This record gives structure tokens, C-alpha cells and sequence, in this order.
RNA sequence: AGAUACCGUCGUAGUUCCGACCAUAAACGAUGCCGACCGGCGAUGCGGCGGCGUUAUUCCCAUGACCCGCCGGGCAGCUUCCGGGAAACCAAAGUCUUUGGGUUCCGGGGGGAGUAUGGUUGCAAAGCUGAAACUUAAAGGAAUUGACGGAAGGGCACCACC
């Protein structure tokens, strides 16, 4: 991940960033997010360093491929954006999704029916799954946290700096880690530009889909 | 202790030897008013002449006659 | 009685394949299986109920009484367990009590006071232990000393294996509860206090969940 | 008794203690 | 047991504050303590503007209002229902209720 | 006055849970679908559930419901695992770049891009909302 | 005001410990501070420090493991003789086995270990352990 | 550990945060080991072995576990020291 | 019922000013002062420093008014497993049995009692200092659950109303 030209950021993946917007931070700054920043734009809107971006995420792909048994690397997302997101990483990975309603106790109460006991987690926004961080507390979970500038660090142990407010920027964030996992597994040739594309990741409005059917009618 | 200094020991005495009359048990061993009331004087027993025969109501909780005698 | 384990942890230790609690102690996994230490430490772990507490919450017509037991459990080598269990008749709070005081059983160091010969007898260190205003501090005291403690702290240390023990305790101890928990905290913070011996930097050993990941998919759904 | 008309009681009973120490004096 | 952290006021780096008389009684009451209201009020209501507008002698003459500041002792605010006893959570909520 | 219990509501949706496929928006049929299906000791719990079976069919074949889970859900999780659109929005070749986001690319080995498009930065340093 | 530049050193190095801070900065040196921290050095319950030299009342920026449980002075300084020493260690450092009170002697500022093989006492400087 | 025998006698020696060297209890449930997977230096891929991190609960509600990670890779060169 | 109270109408000293006395308040942040250290955030008051641009003296320059920060002291606020505390709560009430930065005042169960006595200050009122005999198993703190309210809200009912 690092002096490896191997795991370069690659010349596609940028353009990428640039165009979801991943680089495209909060409007106030959490003060330990302060080692993810650039600069600060007037018109204060704080741009993430896409570098210190794609070093964590990569720290992060070695945090899931390291779990031997796929399946318990819970994956989570409570909001729209991440919902869709999480049920592809958990089929192109092989994990366990959790997309919206964490019910609090499934990692701690034994007697529910949703008693998952994983080794891992991977959040889509601290200030949204705020509750599988607190249950993350009490069983020895590691979490994987996909955070914003204006977002806490609390609980989280491997943090990977995004736009996980915007539409497509956690989408994008979780293809290029859905892809990452895969490709140190040995499931995706670097060789090769991977056939899944990074628009099956994104969030798909209700009010876009009566839109796109008169489109495509 | 709140005063520490190494030269501080007349302080620290002075003030634990006043503040030590603010006692309950102390002031009344040290001062003799408890010794000058107290009928015995000091006495552990006393010998004395019964001169009448009292019957002494208890507290309210136990009702009953308390036979005593003024000695 | 057959007890088929709910929980990852639970399965191994019924296939005798994690073979020592000290593993489980080790990666500060949580004890949530009763059945966990009724196997590893069993017929060796002796119970005594310190004390029954009636509580009383005042309803519309009258007080519902319900009994507070608290059960310290223990080897008499390395584990102690204090449980509280407030249940509505007095024998259920006694068998609550005594399976809460397993799950939170924890290993005591224990070290020597001075000169380092034979078998550890006492606390390793100056450790406290407080809660409520309870406050419990067990200082080391040399071979053949017994415990220098209140009957019910007393109960714990013989419970935990430290033969010799100096006490001082310091607050409203004739609230048990508080008592028995706050000697409980200084025996559960004695493997927490960072002594040179324990400066050998950690080579971190394989957990358990890792270990037996081949085995945690197929034994069970 | 309010703890200040307690102590108003007390200052009404100081000043006729003075009074009659005055016509002994 | 102190009930709130202000001890129900507004002054924090003052030690004196000029009382104020209440409106409804005339309790002096200290301006940071006093329940204020700033109500900016029509000369009339609903019923009578529809009649007023009609016999005036001057069109798009918009009905002037009536500008009081109206200060409340605590028992006078709280017995007139402008304020209220609210939860120990929802005492420290200081937005104004819309 | 017509509320249905959770007894009703339990059976209902764990019969569409379990015998989804024999059901449909027949009152009449999946009535008498119980009787094969369940061990009922009632006549009007029976049509209380099969009642409540046919307003969840008609919710089920409308869209995703709160407290039931079947396998053509878990057919429409594989359906819409394969919605492959027209090429994306991200492989764009004019993506527009602040003055400080070019900045920080201009120190990486990304210096300047031949499908980047860089602005001149906003004025009015005038971004939050007055107070009250 | 600032009347144990000492003591003001040592809780400072504490609060870093407590809070797991991996170096901290003590804003006044003294010979005493820098001889009290080359004790617990030689022990090594810190890594090696650096005076930074103003033309003043230099400062130090420590290189703190995670050892240290408490270091903590002892005001005044009490005089100890070595038939009263076993009666501090006794009430001021946890264990027999570890744990060190420091005290200037007229042999340099030691601690008790090293104090009582040169069969001299002196005025108590702290403690840590 | 040792007696005068030289023995290790004690019953478990508990693993040490890897970021503030405080020995992790015997019940600090917010303890973590945590496996950083081997990427081959020309490959890409994973080799089988993993550079474990224990970090006590102590610094997770502190909000200086994933800093001090980041921290412990940049030790071991999985971050680029550029980074 | 009484009402030498609340309510109402009057109205004396007082309330105002000048010059002397009094030295007490829930004089409260019920929190002594000096110094060190230990999280975050957005504000604010003051001074300084720097930074696109709008506006005024327009005719610029320097200045005000905004705007984006930084720094120092200041009154505060929110936030959190810093930690503390019996808890309420507290970045101070933390850095405390792992007990020592310096120093001042002051508490020792509740009453009797801020009493009596003596001294002292004052025109007086009273202020400061301040007991004992005797009495008593509790007084008290915080919080909990009920019950109650001449507190506030939200329901239900032809054993309520419409």
C-alpha cells in the first residue's frame, strides 16, 4: 500500500473520486478528520486528500481479506444512500448485510433470531450507524467506518475519509473496496478493468426510477 | 493536613489542639463542668440513703411503671 | 443435561477445542455461556449466598417484596465471581445469583510480598477497588498472615486463593453490596496493573474465533 | 416557627433581658 | 437540589440586575429573571377589521398595530400559561416553541 | 371496532411467510387453504387470518412489506443485483475541479489531466447562515 | 505561583500517562527535574528525553512509554534517615518487588535502591513506579 | 512472572495495547486484535500471514484508535510513509 | 366564624438629596486565593495580527461597517465513558488509599444556642467574641417508587355531558 506501484492509486481510479466526488468534504471539521485535509476552499466546503483516502481504504480491504471465513464480516448501512451498496459488497465479497434497521442486540442479546456474531464491521457513516459502534463496544469488534470530515471517530479503529453524504461518492466508496477485497483475494486480476460496473452501487431514487421508465419506454 | 511546610509544626499543632475542643467526647473529659455536675464526682459507684420510692413511666413506644427509688 | 451453545465462544469449549479459560481471558472475549465455566472449572467452584436483601417498590396497594441474593463463587486458585440477582421468590434469585456470578468470574494475579520463593500467596500489588462510596484497598502480607479483612471481603479473598492479605477499607461497608463488589474490583483489577514483569512486549498469539474458523461453519447452521 | 421570627423572638427577649439588668444595675 | 443550572436567570458576570414590576401583579422582578413577551398586536382582532376597512375614509390605509413589551414575575407567567413546567430533559431546551 | 389482534396477524404472516405460493387475492380459496395448512380450533379465527392473508397478498404483490420475508424477494434481491445501466455519470471527461482541489491533484503524479476542467473559485467568502 | 518546579513536572508527565499521550512538554527545567528523569531512565520507565535550552528556564519534551502508572512528588522534602526509610517504602510505593522513591543525598540525586547500597540517606525529592 | 526457581507461575499473561502499552483486562470488552493482511511486494495479492494490532478500549471512546493505527501501519510500511 | 391578614381607599416614618453613624443579606456561583496540567465544538466581548471581495467619506490612500480566520485575556454555552462524586451533577466539584504544588479561613450527630455569661464596638438598633447544665436516636443529603395536589397536559365513559 505503500512505495508498492502494485497497489498504485491507478490513472481510472482518480477521475473516479473526482467525479462522485469523494474528495468533497463537510462544511465543519471533526477534530481528529484534521490528518484527511488539504485545504480548506473559500466558500468552506473541506477537500479531502484523495491519497490519505485510497491509503485507509486499502488498509481497510487488508482488515476484511485478512477474516478467513467471509461470511462473518457484518456489513452495515441504516441510511438510503449505502442500503443497495452493502447487499452487492455482501454478494461480490461474501459477507453478511445489514441494510437499514440495525435492531439494537443482535451482537449482545443471544436469544433474538438475528444474533450475528461477527469479526468485523464496515459502517457507512458514524452519525447515522451511531448504534452497531456501541454494541461494536461491547463483543471485541473491530470497525471499518467510511467517514466524513464533519463526522466523529469515536469506536472507529480503521477510518476511510469519503463524501458519504452525496448520491454516487458511497457507492463509489464501496465499489472500489467491494473491488479491492476481491482483488487481493485473487478474485480480480489487476491485469483486467473489472466487468461490475460502479453505477450498480448507487443509490436509486424512488422519484428517478417513474422518471427513467417514461425515458426508457 | 492543607498546611505542608517543612517549618509548619506550630501551625499544625496550634490548630489540631484548638480545633480538638470542637470534639464532643474531649471538651467534656477536659473541661470539668461534666465532672463538676456529675453526681458521682468521678465515681465509678457511690453509696447513698433511700429516702423514697418512685414509680418512673417508660417512653411512649413501652408503657409501663419503671419502679426506681431517689437515692 | 446437554446444553447446545447459542453463542461462537460456547461451541468450542463444548468440542474441548479451546481447553483452557485462560484463552478465553486472554482476547477479553465475553462469557455469556452459564455452561463455559460449570465445564472448565465445575465440580471445583464452591458456592456461598452472602446475603438476601428484601427490596421493597411501593405500588397503589401495598409493597412488592422482592429478594435480592448476592452469590460470590470461586476455585480456591485464581477465579472469583460476585452475582446479584433480584428475583420475586428467594430460591431464584439464589440460582440467578450463582450463574451471574459465573459469567463474571475473572482471574486474580497474585504475587509475593518481598522475597520470591514457593507458590504466590498474596496481591501483587497495592490495587483499590470502589463502588458507591465503598472504598476497598488489599495490600500483600507475608506467608502465614490469613486475610486481615471484615468477615464478608474475608469470604471473597479465601474464595479468590490469596492466603495472606492486608485490608483497609474505607466508606459505608455495612451496605453489602457496595462491600462485596468493591473488594470484588480490586481482585478483578490485580492481571490490570502494569508491573515490570509484564513489560515483555505481547506476541500476539492466534484468537480462538481465528484458531477455529475451519470449525465455525459446519458443526452448527 | 420560621427561623426568622425565631430570631425575632430572640431579639424581643434579649432587649427586655437588657431592660431589667438597666433597673438592677 | 439545584433545579436549574441559572438558577432560573440571566445574569452571570453581573452580581446586580435593576428590578423590573410584573405586568399582571407588580412584583419586582429582576429583568434577567422576568418572563418577557415582545407582542406585536392589531388595533383589532378578525371581527371588526373587515368592517373598518370598509367606512374609512382612506383606501390602502393598512390598519396601524400596537407595540407592548410585556414583563411576568414567575407566578404571574406560569398561572397565565405563557409558560409551563416541562421534563428535566426538556427544562434545557432554550428554543423558543414555533 | 375491526382491528386485528397479533394472534391473527402472527398466523397471517408466517402462512405468507411459509405457504406463500398456494395463496392469492381469493378470499374463498386460501379460507379453505388453512384448513390443509393449520390445525385451527375455530371458525371465525380461521377467517380472521385468512382474511388478513388476502390484505397482505394484495400488499405483497404491490411492494416490499415490514414483518414478512419470501423468496421472491430473494428473487427481486437477485433482479435488481443485475440492474446494468447505460455507461455511468463517473466516466465523464469534463468533471469540474476548484482551483484547490487542482492543488492538492498538482502535488500528486496527476499534475493536469487532458479530461479535466478547472474555475476560477467562488467570491463572497459567504457560506453560513445568520443566527436566530 | 510556581513554588515546586518539581512537582509541577511530575503530575504534567502524570496527566500525559494517565490520558496515554506518547510524548509530553514540561515547561520548566531544572537540574533537579532532568536528574529525577535520568533516574527513572536508568529503570526505564520512560524513553529517552531532550532539554530544549532557551537562554531561561530550559524545557523538556519526554518520550513517554506506557510504564509509568503514577509519578509523584513528596512536599515537603522530609530529612529520611535509613532506619526510617523501610517505613516510607513501606506507605508510598505499591509492592517489595517494584517501584522507586528517588531522594537527594549528598551522593547525588538517587533512588532508594542505590541510596541504601552507599548506606546514606537524605531529603525525600518524589517517587514512581 | 518468575519465583526463585524461575518459573512462570502466574496462570495467563494478558496481551498490551499496541498503541499506549496498558495491558488490555481480563473483561475490556472494547479490546480489538486486529489482523492488517500481507499484500506480496510485486503481486498484489495475499500471502497468508497478518500483522496483528490489540488496542485496549480505552482508546476506542477516546477517538485515537483508528490515528494510532494508522500510526502502527505507517510503522510497519503498509501506509506509504509519504502517505 | 374571627381577618388587628391577603383585596380596596387613605396615610405616618421611610423612599430622594447633603453630611455623619450602622457593618449586616439566600452579601449565593450556597463553590477561598495563587500556580500547573488534563478533550471537543460553535458563539460572544475586548485588544492585536493576517487574509478574496461588498459598502461609506468617493477621488484615491489610510480608516470605519460587514466577511474569513489566528492569537491573548474575559462572561458564558453545548458536547463526551478525561476523570470525579452518595448521587444531583461537575473540564471543575478532575489530576485522591496509585493519598503531599503553596497558603488562608473554617466543620466534627441533632437540639439547648448564636442562648447565658464576661469582654468589646455603637446614639440606639445591635455587631463581633461565645459557654455549660440539660436533652435526644436520630436530624439531615441525594435519588427512587407510590400516594397526594385548590399544578400543567393527554385521554375514556348515557353508572359523564351534549
Amino acid at each position: 500500500s505503500g512505495a508498492l506501484d502494485v497497489l498504485q492509486m491507478k490513472e481510472e481510479d482518480v477521475l473516479k473520486f473526482l467525479a462522485a466526488g469523494t474528495h468533497l468534504g463537510g462544511t465543519n471539521l471533526d477534530f481528529q478528520m484534521e490528518q484527511y485535509i488539504y485545504k480548506r476552499k473559500s466558500d468552506g466546503i473541506y477537500i479531502i486528500n484523495l491519497k490519505r483516502t485510497w491509503e485507509k481504504l486499502l488498509l481497510a480491504a487488508r482488515a476484511i481479506v485478512a477474516i478467513e471465513n467471509p461470511a462473518d464480516v457484518s456489513v452495515i448501512s441504516s441510511r438510503n444512500t449505502g442500503q443497495r451498496a452493502v447487499l452487492k459488497f455482501a454478494a461480490a465479497t461474501g459477507a453478511t448485510p445489514i441494510a437499514g434497521r440495525f435492531t439494537p442486540g443482535t451482537f449482545t442479546n443471544q436469544i433474538q433470531a438475528a444474533f450475528r456474531e461477527p469479526r468485523l464491521l464496515v459502517v457507512t457513516d458514524p452519525q447515522a450507524d451511531h448504534q452497531p459502534l456501541m454494541e461494536a463496544s461491547y463483543v471485541n469488534l473491530p470497525t471499518i467506518a467510511l467517514c466524513n470530515t464533519d463526522s466523529p471517530l469515536h469506536y472507529v479503529d480503521i477510518a476511510i475519509p469519503c463524501n458519504n453524504k452525496g448520491a454516487h461518492s458511497v457507492g463509489l466508496m464501496w465499489w472500489m473496496l467491494a473491488q479491492e477485497v476481491l482483488r487481493m483475494r485473487g478474485t480480480i486480476s489487476r491485469e483486467h478493468p473489472w466487468e461490475v460496473m460502479p453505477d450498480l452501487y448507487f443509490y436509486r431514487d424512488p422519484e428517478e426510477i417513474e422518471k427513467e421508465e417514461q425515458a426508457a419506454a | 493536613g492543607k498546611c505542608r511546610g517543612l517549618r509548619t509544626a506550630r501551625k499544625l499543632r496550634s490548630h489540631r489542639r484548638d480545633q480538638k475542643w470542637h470534639d464532643k467526647q474531649y471538651k467534656k473529659a477536659h473541661l470539668g463542668t461534666a465532672l463538676k455536675a456529675n453526681p458521682f464526682g468521678g465515681a465509678s459507684h457511690a453509696k447513698g440513703i433511700v429516702l423514697e420510692k418512685v414509680g418512673v413511666e417508660a417512653k411512649q413506644p413501652n408503657s409501663a411503671i419503671r419502679k426506681c427509688v431517689r437515692v | 443435561k446437554e446444553w447446545l451453545p447459542v453463542t461462537k465462544l460456547g461451541r468450542l469449549v463444548k468440542d474441548m477445542k479451546i481447553k483452557s479459560l485462560e484463552e478465553i481471558y486472554l482476547f477479553s472475549l465475553p462469557i455469556k455461556e452459564s455452561e463455559i465455566i460449570d465445564f472448565c472449572l465445575g465440580a471445583a467452584l464452591k458456592d456461598e449466598v452472602l446475603k438476601i436483601m428484601p427490596v421493597q417498590k411501593q405500588t397503589r396497594a401495598g409493597q412488592r417484596t422482592r429478594f435480592k441474593a448476592f452469590v460470590a463463587i470461586g476455585d480456591y486458585n485464581g477465579h472469583v465471581g460476585l452475582g446479584l440477582k433480584c428475583s420475586k421468590e428467594v430460591a431464584t434469585a439464589i440460582r440467578g445469583a450463582i450463574i451471574l456470578a459465573k459469567l463474571s468470574i475473572v482471574p486474580v494475579r497474585r504475587g509475593y510480598w518481598g522475597n520470591k520463593i514457593g507458590k504466590p500467596h498474596t496481591v501483587p500489588c497495592k490495587v483499590t477497588g470502589r463502588c458507591g462510596s465503598v472504598l476497598v484497598r488489599l495490600i500483600p502480607a507475608p506467608r502465614g498472615t490469613g486475610i486481615v479483612s471484615a468477615p464478608v471481603p474475608k469470604k471473597l479473598l479465601l474464595m479468590a486463593g490469596i492466603d495472606d492479605c492486608y485490608t483497609s477499607a474505607r466508606g459505608c461497608t455495612a451496605t453489602l453490596g457496595n462491600f462485596a463488589k468493591a473488594t470484588f474490583d480490586a481482585i478483578s483489577k490485580t492481571y490490570s496493573y502494569l508491573t515490570p514483569d509484564l513489560w515483555k512486549e505481547t506476541v500476539f498469539t492466534k484468537s480462538p474465533y481465528q484458531e477455529f474458523t475451519n470449525h465455525l461453519m459446519k458443526t452448527h447452521t | 416557627m420560621r427561623a426568622k421570627w425565631r430570631k425575632k423572638r430572640m431579639r424581643r427577649l434579649k432587649r427586655k433581658r437588657r431592660k431589667m439588668r438597666q433597673r438592677s444595675k | 437540589t439545584k433545579k436549574r443550572r441559572n438558577n432560573g436567570r440571566a445574569k452571570k458576570g453581573r452580581g446586580h440586575v435593576q428590578p423590573i414590576r410584573c405586568t399582571n401583579c407588580a412584583c419586582c422582578v429582576p429583568k434577567d429573571k422576568a418572563i418577557k413577551k415582545f407582542v406585536i398586536r392589531n388595533i383589532v382582532e378578525a371581527a371588526a377589521v373587515r368592517d373598518i376597512s370598509e367606512v374609512s375614509v382612506f383606501d390602502a390605509y393598512v390598519l396601524p398595530k400596537l407595540y407592548v413589551k410585556l414583563h411576568y414575575c414567575v407566578s404571574c407567567a406560569i398561572h397565565s400559561k405563557v409558560v409551563r413546567n416541562r421534563s428535566r430533559e426538556a427544562r434545557k431546551d432554550r428554543t423558543p416553541p414555533p | 371496532g375491526r382491528v386485528r389482534t397479533k394472534t391473527v396477524k402472527k398466523a397471517a404472516r408466517v402462512i405468507i411467510e411459509k405457504y406463500y405460493t398456494r395463496l392469492g387475492n381469493d378470499f374463498h380459496t386460501n379460507k379453505r387453504v388453512c384448513e390443509e395448512i393449520a390445525i385451527i380450533p375455530s371458525k371465525k379465527l380461521r377467517n380472521k387470518i385468512a382474511g388478513y392473508v388476502t390484505h397482505l397478498m394484495k400488499r405483497i404483490q404491490r411492494g416490499p412489506v415490514r414483518g414478512i420475508s419470501i423468496k421472491l424477494q430473494e428473487e427481486e434481491r437477485e433482479r435488481r443485483d443485475n440492474y446494468v445501466p447505460e455507461v455511468s455519470a463517473l466516466d465523464q471527461e469534463i468533471i469540474e475541479v476548484d482551483p484547490d482541489t487542482k492543488e492538492m491533484l498538482k502535488l500528486l503524479d496527476f499534475g493536469s489531466l487532458s479530461n479535466l476542467q478547472v474555475t476560477q473559485p467562488t467570491v463572497g467568502m459567504n457560506f453560513k447562515t445568520p443566527r436566530g | 505561583v510556581r513554588m515546586n518546579v518539581l512537582a509541577d513536572a511530575l503530575k504534567s508527565i502524570n496527566n500525559a500517562e494517565k490520558r496515554g499521550k506518547r510524548q509530553v512538554l514540561i515547561r520548566p527545567c531544572s537540574k533537579v527535574i532532568v536528574r529525577f528523569l535520568t533516574v527513572m531512565m536508568k529503570h526505564g520507565y520512560i524513553g529517552e528525553f531532550e532539554i530544549i535550552d532557551d537562554h531561561r528556564a530550559g524545557k523538556i519534551v519526554v518520550n513517554l512509554t506506557g510504564r509509568l502508572n503514577k509519578c509523584g512528588v513528596i512536599s515537603p522534602r522530609f530529612d529520611v534517615q535509613l532506619k526510617d526509610l523501610e517505613k516510607w517504602q513501606n506507605n508510598l510505593l505499591p509492592s517489595r518487588q517494584f517501584g522507586f522513591i528517588v531522594l537527594t543525598t549528598s551522593a547525588g540525586i538517587m533512588d532508594h535502591e542505590e541510596a541504601r547500597r552507599k548506606h546514606t540517606g537524605g531529603k525525600i525529592l518524589g517517587f514512581f513506579f | 512472572m518468575q519465583s526463585n526457581a524461575g518459573e512462570f507461575v502466574d496462570l495467563y499473561v494478558p496481551r498490551k495495547c499496541s498503541a499506549s502499552n496498558r495491558i488490555i483486562g481480563a473483561k475490556d470488552h472494547a479490546s480489538i486484535p486486529m489482523n492488517v493482511a500481507e499484500v506480496d511486494k510485486v503481486t498484489g495479492r495475499f500471502n497468508g500471514q497478518s500483522k496483528t494490532y490489540a488496542i485496549c478500549g480505552a482508546i476506542r471512546r477516546m477517538g485515537e484508535s483508528d490515528d494510532s493505527i494508522l500510526r502502527l501501519a505507517k510503522s510497519h510500511g503498509i501506509v506509504s510513509q509519504n502517505f
